């Protein structure tokens, strides 16, 4: 079954078990304990000076604890890249998810990480896209991206590299 | 030497090697003197810089940083995971090493005074090579003839050694930096490739992403023999260029074959 995939960190949700994860997954791509603590982290293949990855977080240690946070690196391609440093600088704190995506392109951007610190709950969700220029989404090394992030579906900061 | 040449030819860039047997002191050198880009094989000096300090700072590991997103870049993966409760200095020293973790090599340069504190610990034990000029993600440019953010293989082992093997640090300083090394996960195809697999290797990996630009280097403790220390460091002239682990493996076997491992 191979190493940790996109379409693997799709098919995970939020919700469930540290078993239903890792049968996804594949064990043998997942770490726990350690830097993780109790979180289950999930590689790919190599890319940066590491590897693609998923991380997953639960409600608790407990062994019946849920998915509660799903992240990601280079495991999601964004659709239609087309994020520009113009753009960029018309993001503003405030702005809804809606009005972000609009602005930098509604194909531009991937789910870093999505949090929700009551859940099952969505009140206080946590939410940072990642966003890619043209060329941005690479090897994991990007030319041109953005980290876009939000709470509660509104966005509280930015920041980019590379942007032109 | 004829080999290395070859190997460089075939990669179509310039390889740097340099490794010592610290038993016999033989050493194998192949470009040991030039100049190549650090990338994040800075964040190895790091956490040494920090232990350091930690000798001069009681509690320094212990201490609790709070970052919030901002502090986040991309290749954060221990970081981004505890934003919501923060990272002790040991903490965020372990995901620098062990997982080239970007924001915490960041938060601890910053505990050091930047790119200019690491390079003056680096000064401060005998390297006059070393230089960090910039922080994460910025150093990675790798532009071929900068000397922003790069060192020589040979300082880089020198310097290694003095840290895990010789008296740059106290001795439970110094076995915690082994340690963090030994638990490295980013270094499986690169030094830990050309090596038995019953051979302990500590070691802290760099990649640019640019320029054929990569590195690794490493403390080998083969069976029965007192350890080795290497650096294997590659460039390319095109930005397009891309890196292998490959090669640096296989550079990494003629060192050890030079020094007859």
């Amino acid at each position: 079954a191979g190493v940790m995939t996109g379409a693997k960190f799709t098919q995970i949700q939020f919700g469930m078990t540290r078993q239903q994860v890792l049968d996804i997954a594949g064990a043998e791509n997942c770490e726990t304990g350690g830097s993780f603590g109790d979180s289950i982290h999930c590689r790919g293949h190599a890319a940066g000076d590491y590897y693609a990855y998923a991380t997953f977080g639960f409600t608790s240690a407990a062994a019946d604890a849920k998915v509660d946070s799903k992240s990601q690196e280079k495991l999601l391609a964004p659709s239609a890249p087309t994020l520009t440093l113009a753009k960029f600088n018309q993001v503003t704190v405030g702005m809804t998810r809606a009005q972000v995506l609009a602005t930098v392109g509604q194909g531009s951007c991937t789910t870093w990480s999505e949090y929700y610190p009551a859940y099952p709950s969505t009140a206080g969700v946590t939410l940072s896209l990642s966003c890619f220029d043209v060329d941005g989404y690479s090897t994991g090394f990007y030319r041109g991206s953005a980290h876009l992030w939000f709470t509660d579906g509104v966005l509280q900061g930015k920041r980019q590299w590379d942007l032109v | 030497a004829e080999p290395f040449a070859k190997l460089e030819q075939d990669f179509g860039g310039s390889i740097g090697v340099y490794a010592m047997d610290t038993g016999s002191g033989a050493t194998v050198s192949y470009r040991a003197e030039e100049r190549f880009p650090l990338c994040s094989s800075f964040k190895g000096f790091l956490a040494a810089a920090v232990l350091a300090r930690s000798q001069q700072q009681a509690g320094l590991l212990d201490t609790p940083i709070r970052y919030g997103k901002n502090a986040l870049v991309p290749w954060s993966p221990i970081s981004e995971k505890y934003l919501t409760t923060g990272m002790t200095v040991a903490e965020l020293s372990a995901a620098a090493v062990q997982y080239s973790d970007n924001a915490a090599a960041n938060l601890l340069l910053k505990e050091l005074g930047g790119p200019a504190g690491l390079t003056a610990f680096m000064r401060s034990i005998g390297d006059t090579t070393f230089r960090l000029d910039r922080w994460e993600l910025e150093l990675n440019s790798a532009i071929p003839s900068d000397a922003r953010d790069t060192s020589s293989p040979r300082a880089v082992t020198e310097s290694l050694q003095k840290l895990t093997l010789g008296s740059a640090l106290a001795a439970p300083q110094r076995q915690q930096f082994v340690d963090w090394l030994k638990g490295n996960t980013t270094g499986n195809h690169r030094i830990r490739a050309a090596v038995p697999a019953d051979w302990a290797v500590g070691d802290k990996t760099g990649t640019c992403g640019v320029y054929g630009t990569a590195n690794d280097y490493a403390v080998v403790w083969p069976t029965g023999r007192a350890p080795i220390v290497l650096a294997v460091y590659t460039r390319a002239p095109n930005k397009d260029d891309k890196h292998s682990e490959a090669v640096i493996a296989a550079a990494a076997r003629l060192a050890l074959e030079g020094l007859g491992v």
